[PDB]
RNA sequence: UUGACCUCAAAUCAGGUAGGAGUACCCGCUGAACUUAAGCAUAUCAAUAAGCGGAGGAAAAGAAACCAACCGGGAUUGCCUUAGUAACGGCGAGUGAAGCGGCAAAAGCUCAAAUUUGAAAUCUGGUACCUUCGGUGCCCGAGUUGUAAUUUGGAGAGGG
RNA sequence: GUUCUUUGUAAAGUGCCUUCGAAGAGUCGAGUUGUUUGGGAAUGCAGCUCUAAGUGGGUGGUAAAUUCCAUCUAAAGCUAA
RNA sequence: UUGACAUUGUGAAGAGACAUAGAGGGUACCUUUAUAGUUUC
C-alpha cells in the first residue's frame, strides 16, 4: 500500500503543485513500546493494550501504574503474538490508539466502560494481595487428608 | 520510553519485585550449560547503553563463573622458600571475575569480537554475566562506519589483553595523582625509570 | 628528626635573596652612570627585582646616596631602613 | 579582589576580572521535570528495601540519634547517613 | 662522604646509549621537508595563544598556550569550527577570567586575519611562496610593567610593618572571629 | 483439524571465519631463589628470570570524575630537568616518584538517555541485468523487546 | 593543469526572544582480608559482607565533626605523529 | 575442627513492641480494645 501511495503522490505533487495534501489524514494504531509510553504521559492515548507474556517481564510492569497515574484506560490482553498480527509484525507487546474516526466513536466509548470496570477500578486492591500459594496435586491431596483427619 | 523506567527500577535490587526476579532467574541459569546463547538480552537498557544495536551481527552470550579466591596450585601446601611466600588460601587474583568470564566466551566464539559485558545475577557459588559480541565478517557490520573500527586487526581478542571496560579498570588506567605507578602501563613506566640513559656527550 | 612534610614541592619555597651590595647590577651599564649623576627625587630609576628573578631584598652592604625606587615581594628590617637613608621607597609588588 | 601584596588574607596581584560564561556541565546534578516524575513513580512500584524497613521502624521507636548510627553502618559514610535518614522522615511525614 | 648509587638491580640489560643523536636529527629534518611539500602553501604549525603561567615561581613570565577559547574566537568575529580550518588552534576547556590576556589574544587574532590570504574553493590558485613558521612571524613578547623613571612619593608606612601586620592578621583571624561570636551571644 | 508465536535443535544445507609458526620491541596474568644485610626471619635481589594467554608495523595511552592554590594552567607520548630530593625502611642494609619550566610532535571526537508517528524513512541475502573493491530493479527475510535522520555537555533541543 | 556532469523546492553556518536542558548501578563509596607502591590512620588492584545520591558525585597527600571556597563530571566508545 | 555473615524461602501457633482504628479518659495523657499491618525472640 505504501509503495502504491508514493507513486500516487509523485504525480500529484509534480503536476498539481500540491504539498502532499492529496493524501488524507491516516488513522492507525500505535504499537512501538518507546512510542506508546511517549503517547501516554501526554494524555494522548485512548486505549492501551498490554501483552501479558513478555520474556523480560521487567519491561512492562510499570505500565499499569503509569496508565493509572496519567489516567489512561489500559487493558491486559492475552498474547504477545496476537498483537503482532494486527500490526503486521511477529510480536508487538503493546498497542495503543490515539485517534478514532467519528462514526466509530460510540463503540469505543462503550468498550472503555467495560475495560475500566475490570482493570482501572480494581487497581487499588490489586496491590494489597500476593499470589502463588498453589501446590502440586500430590502435595495438595497429602495435606487435605490430614486436614480431613484433623 | 522504557529507557528510564527500566534503568531506575533496575537499581532497586532489594525491592520485593527484583528479589523475585532474582530468585527465579538464578534457578534457570544453573540448569543450563556454563556457556549458552541468550536469544535476546535480559536487560535491554543496560545492553543498549554499552554499544548494542539489535541488528544482524550482535550476539548475546551468558556465562557462569565460580566465586571466590584463587588457591595457589602448589602441591600439598609445599612452598619451598622464604616464609613471606608460604601462604596458600589467601591469594586474590588481580583480574576480576568479570574479565575471566570474557576470556571464556572469547576462546569459544573465536570468529566474534568481544564488545563489552555486564552483571546480571549472582549466587553463593557462582556469578552470572552476559557478554555482547560483534561479528566482523558480517556485511551489516563491515559497512556503516560507526562500528567498522572493530574489523581492524589490531582489535583481535580485546578481552585477553585487557582493553575492555573491566580490563582498563583492573590495570588501573585513569588520569590522576593516585595512578602514578600505572598510568600508561605498569611495565612501561617501570622499564622507563629503571633505565640508565647515556648520551654521546656525557652530561 | 623534625616533623614529616608530605608532598613537598619547591615552588612554594622559591625566594632567592639579593643583598644591597649588588642592587645596581640590575640596571645595565650604559644607564648605570646616568642615575648616579642625579640625586633627583624627580627621576628615580625604578628597579623591578621580580623581573630579574629575585624574591627577597636583604641588606648586607652599604649603597650610594642616590634615591632609588625598589619593587619586591619581601624586604627585611635593615634593608628597608637603609634605603630610606638614601631617600628611596619600597613598593610592595605581588 | 586581591590586596596587592605577597602575603595576607588575600594575597596576589590585582587584575581586572571578567566572570566567564557559565558552563553547562556544572549543572549535572539538577535533575529535570521528567525524572522528578519518574523517580517518584518507581518509588511506589518498588516499595521499600529491607534495611529501610528498619530505619522507619527505628525513627518511630528510638529517635533520630540511633538511626543515623545504623544508617552510617549499613551505608558507606556519615555524610550519606544524614540524607538517607532525612529521606525517611519525609516518608513518615507523607504518611500523615 | 656517603654516596648513593642505585645499581643492585640487573641494570646492564636496560642501558640505552644515544649514538643516533646526530642520526635522528638528520632523519627529523627530512620530516619537516616532506611535510612542507605535502602542506605546500601552509605554515607547518598553527597559531598559538598568549598565556600567563601558574605556580608562583613562574607567574612573572608569559607563555605560549594551547588554544585560544570559544570566547576569544567569537570576539574576533568568526566561529570555532571555521577557525580550525584557517589555521588557528581552539581550546575548549580553557577559561577567561583576566582582561589583559583577553585583550592580548583578540589583538593577536586581528593581526592574523590580515597577514593571511585564504584561497577560494573554486580554483585558479595564485602563487603565494609559503613561510615555514607561524610562531616566528607572531612572536611572544613580554608585557611592560613600569616606565624607567618615576618620582618618589613617600608616606612613612615603612613597608616591613606592613608585611608584619599582614602576616599577623592571617594567623589570628579565626580566634578573633570566635571571640566576637562568643561576645554577641551574651544574653 | 488448521495457522501463527517463543524457546531449542538437525543437515556432506548456502556463504564465511578461528586454530599453527615467529616472538627482537608490545599488552596482560602467574611468579621464584642464589644473592646484599659481614649470621637471619620483615626487607633486598623483584613487582625481575622461567611458565601461560594476545596483537602490530609499532603497540599501548588519549580529548580530564586532570594538575593546581597562581595574574592559574589545559588530551596522550617521549627527551633535558625537578632528584638521588619529598617520602618509605630490624629508620639498618637499602629503596624512591610527581606537579610547574624548556623542547620533539601536535588533531580532534561519537554513542546511550528526545515521538519519524502525516506514514522503518534503515540493513543482510537471493535473482536478473550492468560500467564489477561496486551499482540498479525485483522478491524473500531481519527488525517496533527500536533499525535510520536529529543531539554529546565545549553544548544542544522545541517554538517565535 | 583539463574534461564530463547539477547535484538542491536539498544541506550547513550566524543574530535575538521565550520554554526547556533527558547525561551510564551490585556501580561510586564504606568495612575487612590478601597483594602492592615512595603513599606515611591505609597508593592502586582483587575476594567477601554491606550498598548510594540528584543545587548531587569524585578530588583538594594526617584520621574525625562543623561551616565555606576551588576544580573537573566517573561507572560506555574511536583516533595519526 | 568450632562460631558469624551470605546462599535462605513460606506457614501455623506463642511471648512483646510499634504503626494505624475507635470508645472511654484524669498541647495533652493512660489504663483499654479492635482490626488490618510492619518485626522480635
Amino acid at each position: 500500500e505504501k509503495k502504491e501511495r508514493l507513486t500516487k503522490e509523485a504525480a500529484a505533487v509534480a503536476e498539481g503543485k500540491s504539498k502532499q495534501d492529496a493524501s488524507p489524514k491516516p488513522y492507525a494504531v500505535k504499537y512501538g513500546l518507546n512510542h506508546v509510553v511517549a503517547l501516554i504521559e501526554n494524555k494522548k492515548a485512548k486505549l492501551v493494550l498490554i501483552a501479558n507474556d513478555v520474556d523480560p517481564i521487567e519491561l512492562v510492569v510499570f505500565l499499569p501504574a503509569l496508565c493509572k497515574k496519567m489516567g489512561v484506560p489500559y487493558a491486559i490482553v492475552k498474547g504477545k503474538a496476537r498483537l503482532g498480527t494486527l500490526v503486521n509484525q511477529k510480536t508487538s507487546a503493546v498497542a495503543a490508539l490515539t485517534e478514532v474516526r467519528a462514526e466509530d466513536e460510540a463503540a469505543l466509548a462503550k468498550l472503555v466502560s467495560t475495560i475500566d470496570a475490570n482493570f482501572a477500578d480494581k487497581y487499588d486492591e490489586v496491590k494489597k494481595h500476593w499470589g502463588g500459594g498453589i501446590l502440586g496435586n500430590k502435595a495438595q491431596a497429602k495435606m487435605d487428608k490430614r486436614a480431613k483427619n484433623s | 520510553g522504557a529507557y528510564k523506567y527500566l534503568e531506575e527500577l533496575q537499581r532497586k535490587k532489594q525491592s520485593d519485585v527484583l528479589r523475585f526476579l532474582q530468585r527465579v532467574r538464578v534457578w534457570e541459569y544453573r540448569q543450563k550449560n556454563v556457556i549458552h546463547r541468550a536469544a535476546r538480552p535480559t536487560r535491554p537498557d543496560k545492553a543498549r547503553r554499552l554499544g548494542y544495536k539489535a541488528k544482524q551481527g550482535f550476539v548475546i552470550y551468558r556465562v557462569r563463573v565460580r566465586r571466590g579466591n584463587r588457591k595457589r596450585p602448589v602441591p600439598k601446601g609445599a612452598t619451598y622458600g622464604k616464609p613471606t611466600n608460604q601462604g596458600v588460601n589467601e591469594l586474590k587474583y588481580q583480574r576480576s571475575l568479570r574479565a575471566t568470564a570474557e576470556e571464556r566466551v572469547g576462546r569459544r566464539a573465536a570468529n566474534l569480537r568481544v564488545l563489552n559485558s555486564y552483571w546480571v545475577n549472582q549466587d553463593s557459588t557462582y556469578k552470572y554475566f552476559e557478554v555482547i559480541l560483534v561479528d566482523p565478517q558480517h556485511k551489516a557490520i563491515r559497512r556503516d562506519a560507526r562500528y567498522n573500527w572493530i574489523c581492524d586487526p589490531v582489535h583481535k581478542h580485546r578481552e585477553a589483553r585487557g582493553l575492555t571496560a573491566t580490563g582498563k579498570k583492573s590495570r588501573g588506567i585513569n588520569k590522576g595523582h593516585k595512578f602514578n605507578n600505572t598510568k600508561a602501563g605498569r611495565r612501561k613506566t617501570w622499564k622507563r625509570q629503571n633505565t640508565l640513559s647515556l648520551w654521546r656527550y656525557r652530561k | 628528626v623534625g616533623m614529616r612534610y608530605f608532598h613537598k614541592q619547591q615552588a612554594h619555597f622559591w625566594k632567592p635573596v639579593l643583598n644591597l651590595d649588588k642592587l645596581w647590577t640590575l640596571i645595565p651599564e650604559d644607564k648605570r652612570d646616568q642615575y648616579l649623576k642625579s640625586a633627583s627625587k624627580e627621576t628615580a630609576p625604578v628597579i623591578d627585582t621580580l623581573a630579574a628573578g629575585y624574591g627577597k631584598i636583604l641588606g648586607k652592604g652599604r649603597i650610594p646616596n642616590v634615591p632609588v625606587i625598589v619593587k619586591a615581594r619581601f624586604v627585611s628590617k635593615l634593608a628597608e631602613e637603609k634605603i630610606r637613608a638614601a631617600g628611596g621607597v619600597v613598593e610592595l609588588i605581588a | 579582589v586581591k590586596t596587592g601584596i605577597a602575603i595576607g588574607l588575600n594575597k596576589g596581584k590585582k587584575v581586572t576580572s571578567m566572570t566567564p560564561a557559565p558552563k553547562i556541565s556544572y549543572k549535572k546534578g539538577a535533575a529535570s521535570n521528567r525524572t522528578k516524575f519518574v523517580r517518584s513513580l518507581v518509588r511506589e512500584i518498588a516499595g521499600l528495601s529491607p534495611y529501610e524497613r528498619r530505619l522507619i521502624d527505628l525513627i518511630r521507636n528510638s529517635g533520630e540519634k540511633r538511626a543515623r548510627k545504623v544508617a552510617k553502618k549499613r551505608l558507606g559514610s556519615f555524610t550519606r547517613a544524614k540524607a538517607k535518614v532525612e529521606e525517611m522522615n519525609n516518608i513518615i511525614a507523607a504518611s500523615r | 662522604p656517603i654516596l648513593k648509587n642505585h645499581f643492585r638491580k640487573h641494570w646492564q640489560e636496560r642501558v640505552k646509549v644515544h649514538f643516533d643523536q646526530a642520526g635522528k636529527k638528520v632523519s627529523r629534518r627530512n620530516a619537516r621537508a616532506t611535510r612542507a611539500a605535502k602542506i605546500a602553501p601552509r605554515p607547518l604549525d598553527l597559531l598559538r595563544p598568549v598565556v600567563r603561567a601558574p605556580t608562583v615561581k613562574y607567574n612573572r613570565k608569559v607563555r605560549a598556550g594551547r588554544g585560544f577559547t570559544l570566547a576569544e574566537v567569537k570576539a574576533a568575529g568568526l566561529t570555532a569550527a571555521y577557525a580550525r580550518t584557517i589555521g588557528i588552534a581552539v581550546d575548549h576547556r580553557r577559561q577567561n577570567r583576566n582582561q589583559e590576556i583577553f585583550d592580548a589574544n583578540v589583538q593577536r587574532l586581528k593581526e592574523y586575519q590580515s597577514k593571511i590570504i585564504v584561497f577560494p574553493r573554486n580554483g585558479k590558485a595564485p602563487e603565494a611562496e609559503q613561510v615555514l613558521s607561524a610562531a616566528a612571524t607572531f612572536p611572544i613578547a613580554q608585557p611592560a610593567t613600569d616606565v624607567e623613571a618615576r618620582a618618589v612619593q613617600d608616606n612613612g608606612e615603612s613597608a616591613f610593618r606592613t608585611l608584619r601586620l599582614a602576616r599577623s592578621e592571617k594567623k589570628f583571624r579565626g580566634i578573633r572571629e570566635k571571640r566576637a561570636r562568643e561576645k554577641a551571644e551574651a544574653e
